[PDB]
RNA sequence: CGGAGAGGUA
C-alpha cells in the first residue's frame, strides 16, 4: 500500500533517490533514501547545562 | 533538513523509522500534487477527482 | 610543535625525573628574565624546557 | 553515500516452505507424544530442537 | 582553447518559478560552474525584509482587543512579507485598518518606492468594527540571516517600550536546481548546457541573480597572485573642536570675556579626569 | 594599570582580550574527564581550541577509551596552574602519549562505524566497472584518475609501489615492482608510512 | 500536524485540558486572541435567561517547567460550532490533534 | 556593506623542495571554503593543458604479452616509465622521438634524442635496465598536446597520456576567527607537480582559466 | 552558603 501510494504522484516507487554533493556538485552513488521524519526536541539544552 | 546516520538503523533494530520515512515522503508527494492545482486556478471538479 | 616526548624519554628513561628536571629549568626561565638556550617561536617556557632536554 | 532503505534487507524465497513445513511436523509430532510414547520431558526436549 | 559560455535563455514559469539555460560548456565545466553559482545563490545575495512598532502593545507576548490572531503570531507572519524596495535602503510602512475584516498587504501604505509582490498575503484577522490596528513596518535591505538576539549591543541606543525587534530574514533565493546535460550537435560534439532552475519569493530578477553571484565569485578568485552654554563660550572665538581648546592652557582660556561661569566650572571638571585642558 | 582596570576590560569584553587569551590557550594543556572514571583512560590532557558555541569537541578517537557516545554525555575540564602539574599533563597523561591499555597492549585507539566502512569500500574489489584492465604509474595517478570521474574506485589496475623496508641495521632497501591492486587501495598508499 | 500518526491524536488532544472543547453548540458570535463569543441555539439554551457562552483562553503563562502555555482559536465569525468541538489549540496542539 | 566580502591574506605559503607546496587561504567568507577550493579542484585535474606520451611502439614487437632478451624488466612495465617521464614541448603539437641504443646499464630518460625542442626535464629518470653487451633497444615514443587524463579504452602499444602536470591536490577548510567572529572558513590547499611548472604558478593557471568563463555574466 | 523526599539525564 505504500508502493501504491507512492505510485499516484510522480515519485520513484523504489523509495530511495540520487543525491548531488552540495560543496562538490559531484553525484553521490548507491542512491540513498529520502524523505520525511517527524522529529522532536527534548527538553535538554546546552544553556541550562554549561 | 537531516542527515542522519544509517549504521544506527542495523544495530538497534527499529524499521519503524525506515518505513515512516518512506511514508512520509508519500504524504508530501500528494500534497505537492493538490498544491499545485492550488497554485494556479482549477476547477473543483478536478479536485474532486483526485 | 610538542605533539609527543618520545624521542624525549628514550633519552633519559624514567618518566618522573624528566618532569622534576624541567620543572626547575623552565622556572629559571620564567622566574629571572634570560633568553632560552633553543629559539622560540612564541611558546611557554613547559615547552621550551622539553625541547632543551631533547639534545 | 551507503544508505539503508526497506529492500536493502530481502527475505529468502524459501523462507515460506520452511516455516510451512515447519507447523506440519509440528502438527503431528505433537500427537505422537499424546499416544503415550515420549514423556513431556523429553518432547519439549525435542520440539525446541 | 576554450568555448566561454552565453545566457541564451530566461525562462518564466511563473512570478516566482524562473529557468535560465548556461551554453556552451566544455568537459567539467557543468557541474564545475553549477555548483559554484549554487553556493552563492544560497548563501549570500541581496534583498529585503521586515525588521514594527503596534499602538497599543507594550510586548510581543501581550493581546490587543478586536484581533483574532496573536501578537507574537502577527510578528510571525510579518516575517514573510515580500517587499521591494529600489530607492533607499531603509523604509517604514505603515499599516491602518478598522471594521471587521482580515488585514492583508494591500490595506499597507502604498509609498512610490515600495513595491507589494503579494497583496493577498494575509497579516492578521479584524472581528469587530470598533476597532482598529496602526503600526511603522521598518523595511531594511540586507543579505543572509540576521536573528534578533544578535541586537543586544546596548552601547548605540536604547529602543522604547513600544519598539518590537522582529527576526530579519533578507534572502530571496529559496532553492537552485541546475542539470547538466548534452546540448545540440552545433557541428561539434563534447559541449554540454547547464539549465539552472531557481525560485524565488518574487523580489528578485533571474539575470540580476546569476550576473551578481558570477561577480562575487570572480570577485574571489582575483586572489590567485603570488602574494549648550559651555561649548558656545569656545564657539565664539571660531573653536569649536576640543583640540583647539586644549591647545591652549587654562589660564588662557579664563582671559577672555567669551567665557562664562558655567563654562569655566564644566572645563575645570572635563580638566580633572587629566582628559583635555591640560595645558 | 591596576588589578581592577583588568577586570572590567575583560568584564566589558573588548575585542583586544580575545588575542591574548590565545597567547595563553596555546600551550596550556587542559584535563578532560567524564563521571564514569572506572579506569585511568577517563583523565586525558588536550590542547584547547577556541571554537564558537557552548559545546565541547571531543576526538572521535578517544571516545573509545572514555567510553563515550553523543547522545547527551557530559564531561569535565579542569585546568592546571603550576609548571609540574603542566609538565605531567604533557608527559604522563597526554592523549597522544596513552595510546596503550594498562590491562593488555593491545591499542585503545581503534576507529569504527565510519572509518572501517569507508575503508573497506575503497579496498573493495569489484568485477566489472569502468578502467578495468588498465596500467598506472602509481598511487598519485591513481588518484588523478579516480577524482576525474575516469575509473571507479574499485577495479583491478596493476600499479608500480616503491615500499621502504627498514629491516636492515638503519639502511631502507626500496623494492620497487609491479603490484596487482586496486584503484582504491592505490590512493590509501599514500598514507601507509615507509616502514 | 504529523503526516504519519496513529489516530490516537484526538484523543489525548480532547481529554486533555490544554484545549478548549465546546460546551454547546451554535454560532461564533464573537472570536478572539483571548475571548470566544459563540451564540447557542434555541434548544441548547436553558429555559430561564440562558444567554450565551464565554471561553476566556489563557494567555503566556508558565508551567511547572518553566515552559510557555498559550492557546490559539482556530474558528470565525460566522461558523457553525456543534457540541464537542474544539475552539483553541494549545500547547502542542493543531487543529485538535497531538504535535510535539 | 551589502557587497562588503572579506579577501584572504596569504600570510603562509610552505612548499616542499622541489615539486610539492601547501597554500593556506585565510581568511574566507562562511561556505567559499569549500566552493573556491573545489572549483580549482575539478578544473586541475579535469581541464589543464600539457603534453605527455600517447602511443609507443616497439620495432620487434606488435603485442602487450611479450619479452625483449637483455632487459630486466618487461614490454608492459616499460611503459610505466614513458607515462612518468615529464617532457615539456614548443607551441608544436607533436613530434616522436627514439630510444635506439645498445649498451650494458639502465637507460636513462638522456639517452632519448633530443629532437630539437624536446626539452627532458627529468634526464634522471630511467626508462629501463639492459646487461646484455649485444642486447638492444629501439622504439618510437609519439608525444601529443591535451587536456586531462586519458585512458587506454578512451582511445603499436597505447599510452595512456596523463596531460595534467599535476599529480595530486587535496584541498582543507578550517576554521579562522576575525577579532569577533569565528566560523569563517580557512582554506588550505595542498598539491604536488611533475616538476614542469611549479605547483605556485600552477594555482594562477587554473584560476585564469575560471575566471574567463565568467565575462559574459560579470 | 541547610536537611529529607520525588522526578529526570549519561
Ligand atoms: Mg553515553
Amino acid at each position: 500500500e505504500i508502493k501504491e501510494l507512492l505510485k499516484l504522484g510522480d515519485l520513484p516507487t523504489s523509495g530511495q533517490i540520487r543525491l548531488y554533493d552540495g560543496r562538490t556538485g559531484e553525484q553521490f552513488e548507491r542512491p540513498v533514501t529520502v524523505g520525511y521524519m517527524y522529529m522532536l526536541k527534548l527538553n535538554h539544552l546546552v544553556d541550562d547545562k554549561m | 533538513d537531516i542527515v542522519l546516520n544509517p549504521l544506527g538503523v542495523p544495530s538497534r533494530m527499529n524499521i519503524g523509522q525506515i518505513l515512516e520515512t518512506h511514508l512520509g515522503m508519500a504524504a508530501k508527494g500528494i500534497g505537492d500534487k493538490i498544491n499545485a492545482m492550488l497554485k494556479q486556478q482549477q476547477e473543483v471538479a478536478k479536485l474532486r477527482e483526485f | 610543535a610538542r605533539v609527543t616526548v618520545q624521542d624525549a624519554v628514550e633519552k633519559i628513561g624514567n618518566r618522573f625525573d624528566l618532569v622534576l628536571v624541567a620543572a626547575r629549568r623552565a622556572r629559571q626561565m620564567q622566574v629571572g628574565g634570560k633568553d632560552p638556550l633553543v629559539p622560540e617561536e612564541n611558546d611557554k617556557t613547559t615547552v621550551i624546557a622539553l625541547r632543551e632536554i631533547e639534545e | 553515500g551507503a544508505s539503508v532503505g526497506i529492500d536493502d534487507m530481502v527475505i529468502p524465497e524459501k523462507k515460506h516452505e520452511i516455516i510451512s513445513e515447519a507447523e506440519a511436523e509440528v502438527a503431528e509430532i505433537q500427537e505422537q507424544f499424546q499416544s503415550g510414547l515420549v514423556t513431556a520431558g523429553e518432547r519439549y526436549n525435542k520440539v525446541i530442537d | 582553447e576554450f568555448l566561454k559560455p552565453r545566457l541564451v535563455d530566461i525562462e518564466q514559469v511563473s512570478s516566482t518559478h524562473a529557468k535560465v539555460t548556461l551554453e556552451p560548456l566544455e568537459r567539467g565545466f557543468g557541474h564545475t560552474l553549477g555548483n559554484a553559482l549554487r553556493r552563492i545563490l544560497l548563501s549570500s545575495m541581496p534583498g529585503c525584509a521586515v525588521t514594527v512598532e503596534i499602538d497599543g502593545v507594550l510586548h510581543e507576548y501581550s493581546t490587543k482587543e478586536g484581533v483574532q490572531e496573536d501578537i507574537l503570531e502577527i510578528l510571525l507572519n510579518l516575517k514573510g512579507l515580500a517587499v521591494r524596495v529600489q530607492g533607499k535602503d531603509e523604509v517604514i510602512l505603515t499599516l491602518n485598518k478598522s471594521g471587521i475584516g482580515p488585514v492583508t498587504a494591500a490595506d499597507i501604505t502604498h509609498d512610490g518606492d515600495v513595491e507589494i509582490v503579494k497583496p493577498q498575503h494575509v497579516i492578521c484577522h479584524l472581528t469587530d468594527e470598533n476597532a482598529s490596528i496602526s503600526m511603522r513596518i521598518k523595511v531594511q535591505r540586507g543579505r543572509g540571516y540576521v536573528p534578533a538576539s544578535t541586537r543586544i549591543h546596548s552601547e548605540e541606543d536604547e529602543r522604547p517600550i513600544g519598539r518590537l525587534l522582529v527576526d530579519a530574514c533578507y534572502s530571496p533565493v529559496e532553492r537552485i536546481a541546475y542539470n547538466v546535460e548534452a546540448a545540440r550537435v552545433e557541428q561539434r560534439t563534447d559541449l554540454d548546457k547547464l539549465v539552472i532552475e531557481m525560485e524565488t519569493n518574487g523580489t528578485i530578477d533571474p539575470e540580476e541573480a546569476i550576473r551578481r553571484a558570477a561577480t562575487i565569485l570572480a570577485e574571489q578568485l582575483e586572489a590567485f597572485v603570488d602574494l549648550v552654554r559651555s561649548a558656545n563660550c569656545l564657539k565664539a572665538e571660531a573653536i569649536h573642536y576640543i583640540g583647539d581648546l586644549v591647545q591652549r592652557t587654562e589660564v588662557e582660556l579664563l582671559k577672555t570675556p567669551n567665557l562664562g561661569k558655567k563654562s569655566l566650572t564644566e572645563i575645570k571638571d572635563v580638566l580633572a579626569s587629566r582628559g583635555l585642558s591640560l595645558g | 594599570t591596576t588589578i581592577k582596570a583588568a577586570k572590567k576590560m575583560v568584564e566589558r569584553e573588548e575585542a583586544v582580550v580575545w588575542d591574548i587569551l590565545d597567547e595563553v590557550i596555546r600551550e596550556h594543556p587542559v584535563l578532560l574527564n567524564r563521571a564514569p572514571t572506572l579506569h585511568r583512560l577517563g583523565i586525558q590532557a588536550f590542547e584547547p581550541v577556541l571554537i564558537e558555541g557552548k559545546a565541547i569537541q571531543l576526538h572521535p578517537l578517544v571516545c573509545a577509551a572514555y567510553n563515550a557516545d553523543f547522545d547527551g554525555d557530559q564531561m569535565a575540564v579542569h585546568v592546571p596552574l603550576t609548571l609540574e602539574a603542566q609538565l605531567e599533563a604533557r608527559a604522563l597523561m597526554m592523549s597522544t602519549n596513552n595510546i596503550l591499555s594498562p590491562a593488555n597492549g593491545e591499542p585503545i585507539i581503534v576507529p569504527s562505524q565510519d572509518v572501517v566502512l569507508g575503508l573497506y569500500y575503497m579496498t573493495r574489489d569489484c568485477v566489472n566497472a569502468k578502467g578495468e584492465g588498465m596500467v598506472l604509474t602509481g598511487p598519485k595517478e591513481a588518484e588523478r584518475l579516480y577524482r576525474s570521474g575516469l575509473a571507479s574506485l574499485h577495479a583491478r589496475v596493476k600499479v608500480r609501489i616503491t615500499e621502504y623496508e627498514k629491516d636492515a641495521n638503519g639502511e631502507l632497501v626500496a623494492k620497487t615492482s609491479l603490484k596487482d591492486t586496486t584503484v582504491g587501495r592505490a590512493i590509501l598508499w599514500m598514507i601507509v608510512p615507509k616502514g | 500536524k504529523p503526516l504519519v500518526g496513529t489516530g490516537m491524536e484526538r484523543a489525548v488532544a480532547v481529554d486533555s485540558g490544554v484545549t478548549a472543547v465546546a460546551k454547546r453548540g451554535g454560532v461564533v458570535q464573537y472570536v478572539d486572541a483571548s475571548r470566544i463569543v459563540i451564540k447557542v441555539n434555541e434548544d441548547e439554551m436553558y429555559p430561564g435567561e440562558a444567554g450565551i457562552d464565554i471561553y476566556n483562553l489563557t494567555k503566556y503563562t508558565r508551567s511547572n517547567q518553566n515552559t510557555c502555555i498559550n492557546q490559539m482559536p482556530c474558528v470565525s465569525l460566522g461558523e457553525p460550532v456543534e457540541r464537542g468541538d474544539v475552539l483553541a489549540d494549545g500547547p502542542s496542539t493543531d487543529l485538535g490533534e497531538l504535535a510535539l
